């Protein structure tokens, strides 16, 4: 099995900076692939950003590209996502989730099996 | 020309080979026989072995009856694939061939009595699953498993020709094998279950011995003869301290040689083999030959040896005195109990 | 035998293969159970496993029912070409084949109500990605993704027929190497671009065998970083013994290190057994270093200060080394 | 069920499968996107990749039209060689084959205006051309070609179906050697004298990684360079403790050198890796020559001096000798 | 092309391949002949070698003969499964092909007394056994048996076309490792239970060359054994240079023969090469082993030492020349 | 679309797929030329090479004229199978490839006059025979060779499409060799005779060079030093005679590890080459070096060095300055005879 923790989530003014770290113990190695959601406090979860497990590709959704980018550390076991120029509309729960080695498309939240709590994160 | 070429089309008028002969009426009755042209090789690697043989099938079916001046008929490859046969296959097999140059190497008769004679020239990779504890000191038993894959024993049932000592024959000249003698075989036959449900299994076991005479000449003797030199160290005068270093530190490195090529041969298992304790053994031995003299040297009092003409020299030590005794007895008594276990 | 006959013909005239069974209605449900004949090869150079085994599937097609035979119809294999087959393919494996000596190791048999047993003997090389980090001392684990390649499951469902007993022979697999500690059966659906997938896993739990490696990799490198601290017990001035001792112990280091074919040279990347020689491989050079120090501080200038604390230091450090790592690695 | 194939011996009866789509029209448009499995292997020696994908054609074919269905027609992969399908092909492809088990895995979808979808999950050994002069410290770039054999763009147009997003699955990449920088997909007419072709090109980057080589190779040269420079701290006098270790740090080095060329993947040309060696080689011979001169400058005819300038020298150089080559390749 | 196309469709208008030419009559004589493209391997381990070849044979089918037209008529080879050839088959070949590039590497020619020219590419692996036990000096005899799979002597008889002169292209064949110093055409009816079977034998004697082994090898290994006497001439009491002259012979010994382990073909029972090698290591290992007794006999037993070097710069040097002498004569 | 699909089926009207073109009216004329997209990997080892290259052949039917209202027509791959194509074979090849991915690769186009175009993507193997006496230093010419496997010169003849120099093209980009420059081609015809008759043959020859700067800087280099390294000896002091044993005999053992990995690289050719002899001399200098110092060691008379303050004291060997001299001049003579030979 794997936990995940996100951390990192606070109050950011629009336009600034945000860091979300993801802490991962357990069985990582079968759930290679680790996704960031977010989930609006109407709609469903949103497909944010995707790393592999050397850390070398990386795949955002259409909206957040260009605005976040994703890093991995197999030695700590974490996986960082650097947010920048936030906008009010980024403001949800972002949940981290870890996916296994043979699980279909990244942006189907059915398709990863651990999920962590969400940290919050709300732009003013 | 005229009758026998009337005969071949009229025999599958009305055949349906999709249905196995005397279906919900009896069981279809298999004889089998095996004729070894050449044990191929044994790989331990691989855990498998390659047989090539001609593998003889006889059955009745009635729906293939015929009446004119010839007793027997030589089918057609295409006639062959025309009509119902036994789905045999080999329970172990890995990777088989049938041989298709420059035709295929098959061939079906057929007796008026409607009894069929099939024949085929296999290539077979068989599965054999080796334990090599005793290694090179090892013998197995590599199985050749068959049976029908799609039917069960009531079904089709399997027999052997003849007597079944009698029906898997082994050609004179058909042993190539490198590393291993082939003792014998056993045939038997059984009934095997499975999800499916049940189905006779024809059996034969290869019996196998390996040659040790490679391993001796090539790791053995070198590997006795290296501990045998690290003990002679113990008759060179304590004083000589470069040289008892030289000899001890360099016959380590002489067996590290000799055992890291001795597991390049064997094959890539993770358990110790008989090969495996004697290196480590000999390992120790040479080991503590050259901790022997780290002792030794610790009580020498003088750096200069006896002159030839005679001022104090050192004695000779009481760990070297021993030492020329119990190594060489030590190891003399591992070698006994190491090659009275194993042989 | 002509009414088995005409029976046969009437099924497969006007037979569809290419449509599914209730096409357009629930999705067919297809049930699974496996017979693992073999595990042969399991390697870390190209991460990947041989597998051998029985592979039955069950469903019931009504276009296939029949009525006046009360028995069961094992049909020959080349029938199958005339009927509706899952497209099951495995979603990991890397070449496979379905063995065809005497004849292609397939079954087809039919029941009464139109259930068809369709069974293949299947030989396929599976990815399997190790994670090389602990090893010799790594645990790994090897799936066969077993997936519908154009059917979505509006169309067709599966499961493991018999439940956990779906798959058996496990515990007869033999491996020179690992040994099979757990094996799970896993139903679920995976969702793509062009829609939900069935999907069926079954998983093994390999752990490697230690024993052979301390007695082939990690015992002699372990003497010889002891044999490097009899330089130690030798006097200072003894500089061809101890030089001669020093470089040589270095030379035995790189010769186990270099050649010894279990360290897996043609996987380049660092594993634990490649930590550890190079940690008996910085003490021997240390050792050989340590005597540069005494042999200066006392012709180029507590010489014996030196050998006197060498003589618990490395026997302790490399101690605390081997506690660290084998509590870091077990 | 008879509808449905009533509906679909419609759109065959009459069909030409030697006809393109809009045949003598406007060319057909063929949109593509691959998913991509794995990269099972790179090889330096043969200079190529093994590629495993699933790999889809969409294109619009009016011939194929039907109505009164409103569902896609998922058919039997088997229906695949009774339409037409583009002619495309993977230019630099040296071996390839579509997996067989257990049916063929191949897809038709065919939709109610005409629309074609055509998977086929293939395994290919594309070559890829290696600049290895920088190795282990190389990028390589490693593409598919994929193109048609005999249509112009009068006839057939390729493009990415999706557009950057054509192409997926890159993350699942794991090369343990290499790590994928970046990927790019190109849509380009390749014109030749008889005309112009499509061509579309999906690259990988890759970068090696280095952390194996470290390990294995650099650091072990360093500690036996390093160790040729104790003989600079012994007593000119010690001429069998200082030959030794001079003599013995040459055969160390070759032992590294030669065995190496064994493990590494035998590239016949002189790379990154074959410099520092011979580096290394250099250095721990000059040192063993440097004790000659001090013998015979004493014996045979100051000298404490040489040794003294060599304790600087030799590590002075070294230490230059690493910053030139690492800023040259790194 | 009017007149010919009514010639080959007449000639297979009721054509039953399933029948033998003079089917129920005398035998059928299929004349064979072979032209060697190259023998591309041979494989110790395996105890095969790969064999690239034209393959004709040779018979009259009154059925096919044609008059009228003077040409020998080549139809495309896919014509050859409409007509009856031989069952032949090779008895020892383990893996073989025909090849297919661009077609079917395949001939079928038809003359107009009916004799019928089937020829193929192939390509096969065939089983010959090794004796390795004097290698590296060893002579092999590879073969390949032709053999019909169904038919007696009372239905099909083989001969090699020809004669001597059936098998070509020998002596263009090059093999990085051995020489063909001679090849044998062999016709015979082996003879079983069921009856009287043709079959021809080709076999070639294989001589293997020597001159990597004289190199990389013997030279090498007596090299170091001389090195090993040079400690006879140094004094009793140079203690470190007799024993560290002595046991890195012995260390170079045994990283020859290790190492000529692996790059060797694997072959697992006792060879020549094997002998030489042990020997060699027996004398440096009694080389060394000599010191330790003249350091014995001064230093133990002191409270002669030059006799038994002296001794040793006459019997060593002359006890190898002896052994050579044996081994050279028993291998040679 | 009805124009055209009327034609196809009108085409093979009649048409005899087994008759070759004008058979017993005329010869045949196929005029071929070829591209090489990539040169594939050379194999020392099995000798062989790679080649991917599109095959094209052109030749005329009479019998596929048509008329309509296009010049050109594609045959589908069922159409291609339909009619006589030439039966070209490679004579050296080993094991070729048609590719089949995603269809078969191949196009067979038709013109109003009855020309056929006849293109196919090929990767061959072929033999290339080498002679590696002067390996690392040689060069090769690898052939290519096809022609027709059953009709002799008097039923078909093959022709360069153009210019003979110009009907064989290798993309820029083409050339995938390590170890060697493919330094160019020469494109030729023949007749070649056989036991069947008289073939015309088409004949491609790249010539290729192996780099020599791998081998220069795995093998002699260290070799050179080796063998500079046992001569340093002859100016050590004569009473050193651990350490000149030492020097010398690990020498040897280190050309021994060099003389191991460097025929590793050479493949498995059971003759000799210019790098075994180049190793072998430096083995005889290396080993004569250890000689050389045996005799000193036998004139040797004080066991002590000179005490650098002034008692006797040994003189310089004579032996060692006459072998100052001779072991590095007859080296060097060595090297020039060598190097001026072989390149
Ligand atoms: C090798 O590594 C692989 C991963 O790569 C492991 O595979 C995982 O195995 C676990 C089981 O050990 C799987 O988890 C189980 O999945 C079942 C199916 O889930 C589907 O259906 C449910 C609804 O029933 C959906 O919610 C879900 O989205 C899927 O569609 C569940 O039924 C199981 O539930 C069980 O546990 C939960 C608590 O976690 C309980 O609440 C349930 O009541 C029940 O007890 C379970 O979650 C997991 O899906 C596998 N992952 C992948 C990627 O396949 C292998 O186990 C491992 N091999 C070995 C030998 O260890
Ligand atoms: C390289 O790849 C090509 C394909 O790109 C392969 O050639 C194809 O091979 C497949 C079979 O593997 C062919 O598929 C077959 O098509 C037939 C088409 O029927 C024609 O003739 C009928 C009767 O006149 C017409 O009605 C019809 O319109 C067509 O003109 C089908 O009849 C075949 O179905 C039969 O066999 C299958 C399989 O056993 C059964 O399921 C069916 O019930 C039926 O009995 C079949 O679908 C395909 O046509 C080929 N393509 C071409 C262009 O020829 C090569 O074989 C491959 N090369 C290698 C070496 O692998
Ligand atoms: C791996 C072996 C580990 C052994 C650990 C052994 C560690 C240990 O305690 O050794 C002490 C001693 C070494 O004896 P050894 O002969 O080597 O040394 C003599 C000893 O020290 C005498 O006491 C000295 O005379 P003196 O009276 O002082 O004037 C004599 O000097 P000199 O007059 O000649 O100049 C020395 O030569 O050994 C034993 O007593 C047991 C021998 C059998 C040991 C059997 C072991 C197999
Ligand atoms: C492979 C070599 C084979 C050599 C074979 C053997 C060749 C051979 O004859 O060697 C011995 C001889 C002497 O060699 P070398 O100089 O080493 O020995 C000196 C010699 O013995 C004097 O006679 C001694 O003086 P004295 O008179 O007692 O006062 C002197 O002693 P000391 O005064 O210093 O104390 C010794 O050092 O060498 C040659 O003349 C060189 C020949 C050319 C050899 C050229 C070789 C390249
Ligand atoms: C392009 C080919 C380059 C080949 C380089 C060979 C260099 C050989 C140098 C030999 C020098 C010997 C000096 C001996 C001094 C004692
Ligand atoms: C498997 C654990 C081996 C630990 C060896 C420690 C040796 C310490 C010597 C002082
Ligand atoms: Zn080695």
């Amino acid at each position: 099995q794997v936990q995940l923790q996100e951390s990192g989530g606070g109050l950011v003014q629009a336009g600034g900076s945000l860091r979300l770290s993801c802490a991962a113990s357990g069985h990582t190695f079968n759930y290679p692939i680790m996704g960031w959601f977010r989930q609006a406090p109407g709609k469903e979860r949103e497909f944010v950003g995707a790393i592999s497990w050397s850390g070398g590709s990386t795949s955002y959704a259409d909206s957040v590209k260009d605005r976040f980018t994703i890093s991995r550390d197999n030695a700590k076991n974490t996986v960082y996502l650097e947010m920048n120029n936030l906008k009010p509309e980024d403001t949800a729960v972002y949940y981290c989730a870890a996916k296994g080695r043979y699980s279909g498309g990244l942006y189907y939240p059915t398709n990863y099996d651990y999920w962590g709590q969400g940290t919050q994160v709300t732009v003013s | 020309t005229t009758v026998f070429t009337r005969i071949l089309d009229r025999l599958l008028d009305g055949y349906d080979n999709r249905l196995r002969p005397g279906l919900g009426e009896r069981v279809t009755e298999v004889k089998t026989d095996i004729f070894v042209t050449s044990f191929g090789p044994v790989s331990d690697h691989d855990m498998e072995y390659t047989i090539d043989v001609f593998f003889r099938q006889s059955w009745k079916d009635e729906r293939l009856k015929f009446k004119g001046p010839m007793t027997v008929l030589r089918l057609n490859n295409l006639m062959a694939s025309k009509i119902w046969t036994p789905d045999t296959f080999f329970h172990n097999g890995k990777k088989s061939v049938a041989h298709n140059m420059t035709m295929p190497n098959k061939l079906l008769r057929i007796t008026e009595d409607g009894t069929l004679l099939y024949t085929m020239r296999l290539t077979v990779r068989a599965e054999c699953p080796m334990h090599l504890e005793d290694f090179p000191m090892d013998a197995h038993a590599c199985p050749l498993k068959f049976g029908s894959y799609a039917y069960t024993r009531a079904e089709v049932v399997y027999e052997w020709t003849r007597e079944p000592a009698r029906s898997v024959v082994v050609a004179e000249d058909g042993s190539r094998l490198n590393q291993y003698d082939l003792l014998g075989q056993t045939v038997d036959s059984g009934i095997v279950q499975s999800s499916t449900g049940e189905y006779v299994v024809m059996t034969t076991h290869f019996h196998l011995k390996r040659k040790i005479g490679y391993f001796v000449i090539q790791t053995y003797l070198p590997c006795i003869m290296t501990v045998i030199l690290s003990q002679v160290s113990f008759w060179l005068n304590r004083e000589s301290v470069p040289a008892r270093t030289v000899f001890g530190v360099t016959t380590v490195l002489t067996m590290t040689t000799l055992s890291i090529s001795a597991r390049n041969s064997l094959p890539k298992v993770a358990y110790a083999t008989a090969m495996d304790w004697f290196i480590a053994v000999c390992y120790a031995f040479v080991f503590s030959a050259l901790i022997e003299f780290a002792t030794v040297n610790y009580f020498t009092k003088r750096g200069y040896a006896w002159d030839g003409k005679s001022k104090t020299f050192n004695s000779v030590s009481k760990i070297d005195r021993l030492s020329r005794i119990a190594f060489p007895l030590l190891f003399g008594i591992f070698n006994l109990v190491y090659w009275a276990t194993y042989l | 035998m002509s009414f088995v006959k005409e029976t046969v013909d009437k099924l497969l005239k006007g037979y569809d293969i290419r449509l599914r069974p209730d096409f357009g209605g629930p999705p067919v449900c297809v049930g699974m159970n496996i017979d693992i004949a073999s595990i042969d090869m399991v390697s870390e150079v190209n991460m990947d496993y041989t597998l051998t085994m029985y592979f039955q599937q069950y469903w019931r097609d009504k276009r296939l029912a029949y009525s006046g035979i009360p028995l069961n119809l094992t049909l020959d294999n080349r029938v199958a070409d005339q009927l509706w087959v899952p497209d099951t393919y495995f979603l990991n494996d890397k070449k496979s084949f379905v063995h065809g000596v005497t004849v292609k190791n397939r079954m087809i048999r039919l029941h009464p109500d139109g259930t068809v047993l369709y069974g293949l003997r299947i030989t396929t090389t599976a990815a399997c990605m190790m994670d090389l980090r602990r090893y010799p001392l790594d645990e790994q684990n090897c799936t066969l993704e077993i997936e519908s390649y154009g059917y979505t499951t509006d169309d067709i469902e599966f499961y493991w027929r018999g439940g956990d007993k779906a798959v058996t022979g496990v515990e007869r697999i033999e491996l020179p190497q690992f040994s099979i500690v757990e094996h799970r059966l896993v139903s679920r659906n995976v969702v793509f671009a062009t829609g939900a997938y069935p999907r069926l896993s079954l998983s093994f739990r390999l752990k490697r065998n230690i024993g052979y490696f301390i007695l082939q990799t990690y015992m002699p490198s372990i003497l010889i970083t002891i044999l490097s601290w009899v330089s130690f017990w030798i006097n200072y001035d003894a500089s061809a013994a101890r030089v001669a001792l020093g470089i040589t112990t270095v030379l035995t280091m790189t010769t186990i290190n270099t050649h010894l074919r279990e360290t897996l040279p043609k996987i380049p990347y660092v594993k634990a057994i490649d930590m550890y020689l190079m940690g008996c491989f910085v003490f021997v050079f240390l050792a050989l270093l340590e005597y540069a120090f005494v042999n200066y501080i006392f012709f180029g200038r507590d010489v014996n200060a030196i050998d006197r604390w060498s003589r618990i230091v490395f026997p302790f450090t490399f101690s605390l080394f081997n506690l660290v790592y084998w509590l870091y690695y077990v």
